[PDB]
C-alpha cells in the first residue's frame, strides 16, 4: 500500500496530487466516503449486502474510490470485509 | 422412561431432522450434528477432510462467525497435506 504521515494542516491539493500523479492512482469517477458504524463486529447480513453487492459492486463498475477509515475496527472493518468478499 | 431420560441427559448428542428439511440439505444438517457435538474440530476443516469446497465456501462467506487465524492455519495445512 501507499501511506503518508501529514499534518492536520495540510492543505488537500498537495496530497491529491501526490496520490494521482506520484502514487500513479487514476482520477476518480467518484467518490464514496463511508461514515458511522455501529459498534459490534457483526453487521446486520442485509447490511453487509449492501456493502458488498451494492458499494464495492458500484465502484468497481464505475471506477469509484471508496474513502473511510483505514484502521481495523468499526465501518472501516466492515468496508474491507466487503471488499475482501467481492474480490 | 428411565431409558428416555437417560438419552436426554446429553441431549447436545442429539440432531432432529425435521420434516420441513429437504434432501439437499443433508450434509449441511450432519455439520450441524458434528460441530455441536464437538461443543476438536470445524466447519472448515470437515470441508477439507470432504472435497466440497462449496461448503468451505459457504462457511468462509458468512458474516456471524469470524474466523480466526488458527481455524484459517488449520485448514491450509489439511488442504497442502
Amino acid at each position: 500500500s501507499n501511506f503518508l504521515r501529514l499534518s492536520d494542516r495540510t492543505d488537500p491539493a498537495a496530497v491529491y496530487s501526490l496520490v494521482t500523479r506520484t502514487w500513479g492512482f487514476r482520477a476518480p469517477n467518484l467518490v464514496v466516503s463511508v461514515l458511522g458504524g455501529s459498534g459490534g463486529p457483526v453487521l446486520q447480513t442485509w447490511l453487509q449486502d449492501l456493502l458488498r453487492r451494492g458499494l464495492v459492486r458500484a465502484a468497481q463498475s464505475t471506477g469509484a474510490w471508496i474513502v473511510t477509515g483505514g484502521l481495523h475496527t468499526g465501518i472501516g472493518r466492515h468496508v474491507g470485509v466487503a471488499v475482501r468478499d467481492h474480490q | 422412561q428411565a431409558q428416555v431420560e437417560r438419552i436426554m441427559t446429553r441431549k447436545e448428542l442429539l440432531t432432529v431432522y425435521s420434516s420441513e428439511d429437504g434432501s439437499e440439505e443433508f450434509e449441511t444438517i450432519v455439520l450441524k450434528a458434528l460441530v455441536k457435538a464437538c461443543g476438536y474440530l470445524d466447519e472448515l476443516r470437515l470441508a477439507v477432510a470432504w472435497n466440497r469446497v462449496d461448503i468451505a465456501q459457504s462457511e468462509l462467506f458468512r458474516g456471524d462467525i469470524q474466523w480466526r487465524s488458527f481455524h484459517l492455519e488449520a485448514s491450509l495445512m489439511d488442504a497442502l497435506l
